[PDB]
RNA sequence: UCCUCCUAAAGAGUAACGGAGGAGCACGAAGGUUGGCUAAUCCUGGUCGGACAUCAGGAGGUUAGUGCAAUGGCAUAAGCCAGCUUGACUGCGAGCGUGACGGCGCGAGCAGGUGCGAAAGCAGGUCAUAGUGAUCCGGUGGUUCUGAAUGGAAGGGCCAUC
């Protein structure tokens, strides 16, 4: 009584550290936070991350529950 | 614990600033010597701060901790800040209820220039 | 015939036996069986060894079981097609691999251990080994 | 399906409405909630309707 | 004899200035309560006809 | 047909009559904002009351909860309570993700007019991911856009919707 399935949802990073961006452009596709926004970076309502700004994305650990954020120097 | 309970409960209004970006004037209120300080958008130094804890504020009031001395101390932070140069700051009430002391303390700094 | 009480899953994937054994020195006895080949034992397998050395010892001291099946395996029906899901899980199997101490054993004398442990290996698939216990 | 679909109309004498879906069951009350009319280019409130 | 346009393509069709088609989105007939207004104001413009499918629709009406 | 996990080999994607489960909704509030609050499970004392109602204290730190299966997430709480409310708003939209295409998704910002707050600010539905059906034909309301001699009308078009 097996054999169904979900059409994938392309989730994941599209940016990497260290490239740069336009504004608007979609970062991380995630369900959940599994990366909090930082500095220049929006959320979106299905938490998608997107560039608030132009520049470079950096990933970091901060806080103290060493949780992911996703942030954007203007370089 | 009181203190657990306020910074949890100011913890949202202080990372909404910090991500906002702009200078904040902070207050932290006590049974005594209401204190007020005015910090730059990394959070790293201080512009500049008023309180009734020092002579040159605390030899005109009769008492301090009272509505009298939030506004000394509101004025105070005014034209220190207007004469530093700065004009707009964000309010952070620090987990103390924008009613008594410290409602008054910001009515004297908004109509003393420092408008938010 | 061991087997695990209300298992996650009916079934689970076939897996591989690569790889090389965790438990490989004597915990608990004085002496152990250790497993020289790879393979898996059934539980069916399990039973009738530990049979032949409770009988051997003629229950004196004490038997240690280092391995359980918690693996279920399936077998289509015979003349049926392939295909039409899962087969039904019919036995449990414990994957070995090389160096996996299989049984232990305490308070009996070693010259009477090796008989005992001989007669067990006699009744296993895999190629098997006496070790004693080591200090440290 | 049981939620079924309404009208909203404005008060005023604009024929803009707005569409969506209540239910009759359990609040069979007309619903007066107050949304913007773009031809009149104002705030003013909206009736339940067919 | 000459090509015959097909009439049910030359009704959702027109050329632009580029040799392009504009066409009215698929999605905005009925069963509209249900769809954001984000979606419905998105799809109230008309859009142009993709390149894949750019190859048929020459094909569809060759005149026009 | 759609959703969640595994298979799937640490980007994405990836088949089988492979292994497990769900959906064809619900909610004018369960939405927006402002203010406040922080569980499960155990130990001790206490009428009915008893292992398991409610009260007090202690360990515990989220094993709780999150309208609905699963995964990810959630203390700044997205979890729980209360006041005021309709941003579940209109016209747009830089720039991106995803698809062969039809299409689907995210979105700063601008104009108009609103709600909450002293204010900075937040609000273009709901913690996110299922709750859905192209085109044709026809119905309802608005709009001289058109209306085949002229002035109208019928019928079409455009907009909203069934």
């Amino acid at each position: 009584r097996n054999g169904r399935d979900s059409e994938a949802k392309r989730l994941g990073v599209k940016r990497f550290g260290g490239e740069s961006v336009l504004a608007g452009s979609i970062i991380v596709r995630q369900r959940g936070t599994k990366f909090h926004a930082g500095a220049n970076v929006g959320c979106g309502r299905d938490h998608t991350l997107f560039a608030k700004a132009d520049g470079k994305v950096k990933f970091e650990v901060k806080g103290p529950k060493n949780r992911k954020f996703i942030s954007i120097e203007a370089e | 614990d009181k203190k657990s309970a306020r910074i949890r409960r100011a913890t949202r209004a202080r990372r909404k600033l910090q991500e906002l970006g702009a200078t904040r004037l902070v207050v932290h209120r006590t049974p005594r010597h209401i204190y007020a300080q005015v910090i730059a958008p990394n959070g790293s130094e201080v512009l500049v701060a008023a309180s009734t804890v020092e002579k040159a504020i605390a030899e005109q009031l009769k008492y301090t901790g009272n509505k009298d001395a939030a506004a000394a101390v509101g004025k105070a932070v005014a034209e220190r800040a207007l004469e530093k140069g700065i004009k707009d700051v964000s309010f952070d009430r620090s987990g103390f209820q924008y009613h008594g002391r410290v409602q008054a303390l910001a009515d004297a700094a908004r109509e003393a220039g420092l408008q938010f | 015939m061991l087997q695990p009480k209300r298992t996650k899953f009916r079934k689970m994937h076939k897996g591989r036996n690569r790889g090389l054994a965790q438990g490989t020195d004597v915990s608990f006895g004085s002496f152990g069986l250790k497993a020289v080949g790879r393979g898996r034992l059934t539980a069916r397998q399990i039973e009738a060894a530990r049979r032949a050395m409770t009988r051997a010892v003629k229950r004196q001291g004490k038997i240690w079981i280092r391995v359980f099946p918690d693996k279920p395996i399936t077998e289509k029906p015979l003349a049926v097609r392939m295909g039409k899901g899962k087969g039904n899980v019919e036995y449990w199997v414990a994957l070995i691999q090389p160096g996996k101490v299989l049984y232990e054993m305490d308070g009996v004398p070693e010259e009477l251990a090796r008989e005992a442990f001989k007669l067990a290996a006699a009744k296993l698939p895999i190629k098997t080994t006496f070790v004693t216990k080591t200090v440290m | 399906g049981i939620r079924e679909k309404i009208k909203l109309v404005s008060s005023a004498g604009t024929g803009h409405f707005y569409t969506t879906t209540k239910n009759k069951r359990t609040k069979p009350e007309k619903l007066e909630l107050k949304k913007f009319d773009p031809v009149v280019r104002q705030h003013v409130i909206y009736k339940e309707a067919k | 004899p000459k090509i015959k346009t097909v009439r049910g393509a030359a009704k959702r069709f027109k050329k632009t200035g580029k040799g392009g088609f504009k066409h009215k989105h698929a999605n905005l007939r009925h069963i509209l309560t249900k769809k954001a207004t984000k979606r419905k104001r998105h799809l109230r413009p008309k859009a142009m006809v993709s390149k894949g499918d750019l190859g048929l629709v020459i094909a569809c009406l060759p005149y026009a």
